[PDB]
């Protein structure tokens, strides 16, 4: 009761701790430093290519490292391979689930994982000598439906689930390696860092938070948000990331400088945000809402740079390739449109 | 004008109540078998299935000028 | 106990976060408001590609 | 066109004509999303109707169903719930031999009032403005020995009515039906079921009947 009472009020000292020593490092804001720098013109992207056969709703997308391959994962019991260049179509798998959240493309490309309310990362085998694609692996252990997942290698992966935790798998024998705990509400999003040494995650509790890959400790946590929060990326140097929320608004996190630094919202907007990309140079980030919309803002100042309107139903994935050039966009309507 | 509109309102209104009721037989008997719902039931297809029957007559009427 | 116990988690996490070495965030800003100068012209989303390349 | 573009679009092609039979076989099937209490007699009715997620295809005079099953998903529902927008129908069950105890822990909580609750926020969701609801009253027979010592003052504290299963029964269904506040674009379907009951499977059959015959009607805009 008293020991209660005294472990609570060193949690309130130790939070206030936190929160003076932020506000020592406050010099300016990301608008002062950039209050002189050359606006972004206006981005007038159109589409170029419109990727058909899906019958039902799309949940994700991966890009490929080649920047050529793609796959999407429906609600129809699909999971297709798309050659973007031509259009055409290279595999078809079918699902044992049809109740997919999410997929993922691997970096040497011979596999592709997906999952959703199984509680079950499945993991497919591209390169086979038979022709045909086959299940490699079952992952399992997770007691809440998947949200995403993430390759770090052909025996590596990251899965983040609703049952407020995240795991880390070696693939030949299937087991959890490392599980990563806090995050009182339940998790939506993992981003992998570029040197694949550290991964970010956002949950329902309204807070993100940063991990180490080994030793599974948690190393810094994020607040500002007022509702759930959906996406999450990492800018490309590393060092910063976004986050996207139910309350209508995007923000961005410095590491080093432990605190939010920009905040992207309107007043003609209410609805959230279900994704979020950035650009090859971080000077753009892209976010797709849910009113049938996909906005372009301008990292350096916050302002809309851009609007691409070509669907009928909420847009629910997005990407941005490895070499810069196209952007991707998967919606509820059935249909993916590639931009440039 | 004797020659062309003499059957011309019987064959509007058969040709409409058959479209009509056809409508209705194929909704209450494919019901009971599948979700999805029976190909041409809209005023659109039923109006180029009313005025195909119609242009049969039509056709002829010009055969026998 | 299971409660004393979670209290005494989330003191050592508070511990572990409260000593991080954090710059101020002028420095930051600056190091993140530089890195699109140098990676500017290599990204065709905000500067248009000629029709020569463009795979699409 | 390289000879090796063109069998790259003939199996294209093949991919494509695949998805569309896939798609066409899967165009013709019941989808429905079984909710209820832990305890509601959900497990006997599953046990009856065919003779993560858990799908129960099954099969009535030349009809599919695939009757999903959630039950076991402890998680917030506000996240998922949305990826059941164009089910068919919701059954529901109720389990009315519960309004004399208490549920979760709370000590103060009828557990037919956490019914209701759940009731009221499922029918009255954004996404469920137009999908009927199959109601199953079951465990029937122990409200029918229980009635007699105890009353359903405990439950209802404004009854004005008489302790038998004529006019009991009939109060809750009729509570359970007027929660609903969109009255002009869905409709429940009240249903009690027992133990042996053996006749649900054609009342799911004739509900599910009349929810699709109905929806033909309003694409036609003829109803």
């Amino acid at each position: 009761g008293s020991e209660l009472d005294q472990l609570r009020q060193e949690a309130e000292q130790l939070k206030n701790q936190i929160r003076d020593a932020r506000k020592a490092c406050a010099d300016a804001t990301l608008s002062q430093i950039t209050n002189n720098i050359d606006p972004v013109g206006r981005i007038q992207m159109r589409t170029r290519r419109t990727l058909r056969g899906h019958l039902a709703k799309i949940y994700a997308m991966h890009w490929g490292t080649d920047s050529r391959l793609l796959v999407s994962a429906s609600q129809d019991g699909k999971l297709i391979i798309w050659d973007s260049y031509t259009t055409n179509k290279v595999h078809a798998i079918p699902l044992r689930s049809s109740w997919v959240m999410t997929c993922a493309y691997a970096p040497s490309g011979n596999y592709v994982a997906c999952g959703g309310l199984d509680n079950i990362c499945s993991i497919y085998n591209l390169k086979t000598r038979e022709g045909n694609v086959r299940v490699s692996r079952e992952l399992a252990g997770h007691t809440g439906y998947l949200s995403c997942c993430r390759f770090l290698d052909d025996n590596q992966i990251v899965t983040s689930s609703g049952d407020t935790t995240c795991a880390l798998w070696d693939i030949e024998t299937g087991q959890q390696t490392t599980t990563f705990t806090g995050h009182t509400g339940d998790v939506m999003s993992l981003s992998l860092a570029p040197d694949t040494r550290l991964f970010v995650s956002g949950a329902c509790d309204a807070s993100a938070k940063l991990w180490d890959v080994r030793e599974g400790m948690c190393r810094q946590t994020f607040t500002g948000h007022e509702s759930d929060i959906n996406a999450i990326c990492f800018f490309p140097n590393g060092n910063a990331f976004a986050t996207g929320s139910d309350d209508a608004t995007c923000r961005l996190f410095d590491l080093r400088a432990d605190q939010e630094l920009m905040t992207y919202s309107h007043d003609n907007i209410i609805c959230g945000i279900t994704s979020v990309s950035f650009s090859k140079s971080g000077r753009l980030l892209l976010a797709g809402y849910d009113d049938f919309n996909c906005n372009v803002w301008d990292a350096l100042k916050a302002d809309r740079a851009g609007v691409l309107a070509g669907h009928d139903n909420r847009v629910s994935c997005l990407g941005v390739t490895d070499d810069g050039m196209a952007v991707a966009t998967g919606s509820w309507d059935s249909f993916l449109k590639i931009w440039n | 004008f004797r020659r062309v509109f003499l059957g011309l309102g019987m064959c509007f209104s058969y040709a409409a109540l058959l479209t009509k009721t056809n409508r209705i037989h194929r909704i209450f008997e494919q019901g009971k078998k599948s979700v999805t719902a029976p190909k041409f039931i809209s005023p659109a297809s039923q109006l180029v299935i009313t005025f195909s029957l119609i242009s049969v007559q039509l056709l002829g009427v010009f055969v026998w000028f | 106990t299971a409660s004393i116990a979670q209290a005494r988690k989330l003191v050592e996490q508070l511990k572990m976060e409260a000593n991080i070495d954090r710059i101020k965030v002028s420095k930051a800003a600056a190091d993140l408001m530089a890195y699109c100068e140098a990676h500017a012209k290599e990204d065709p989303l905000l500067t248009p590609v000629p029709a020569s390349e463009n795979p699409f | 066109l390289s000879a090796e573009d063109k069998a790259a679009v003939e199996r294209s092609k093949m991919i494509d004509r695949n998805l569309r039979e896939d798609g066409e076989k899967a165009a013709r099937e019941v989808k429905l999303l079984l909710l209820g209490a832990g305890e509601s007699g959900k497990n006997t009715i599953v046990k009856q109707m065919k003779i993560g997620i858990v799908e129960t295809h099954f099969t009535f005079k030349d009809l599919h169903f695939k009757m999903f099953d959630v039950g076991a998903q402890r998680s917030e529902r506000k996240k998922w719930i949305h990826c059941f927008e164009g089910v068919t129908a919701i059954i529901f069950c109720v389990a009315l031999s519960d309004y004399d105890l208490v549920l979760a822990e709370d000590e103060e909580m009828n557990r037919m009032h956490a019914s209701m609750k759940l009731f009221d926020s499922i029918c009255n969701n954004k996404w469920f403005t137009d999908t009927s609801i199959i109601l199953f009253l079951n465990k029937k027979d122990l409200f029918e020995e229980k009635i007699k010592k105890s009353p359903l003052t405990i439950c209802y504290p404004e009854y004005a009515g008489s302790n038998t299963y004529e006019e009991a029964a009939a109060y809750i269904q009729c509570q359970f039906e007027d929660l609903n506040k969109r009255k002009d674009t869905k409709e429940i379907y009240t249903h009690f079921t027992c133990s042996t009951d053996t006749k649900n499977v054609q009342f799911v059959f004739d509900a599910v009947t009349d929810v699709i015959i109905k929806n033909n009607l309003k694409d036609c805009g003829l109803f």
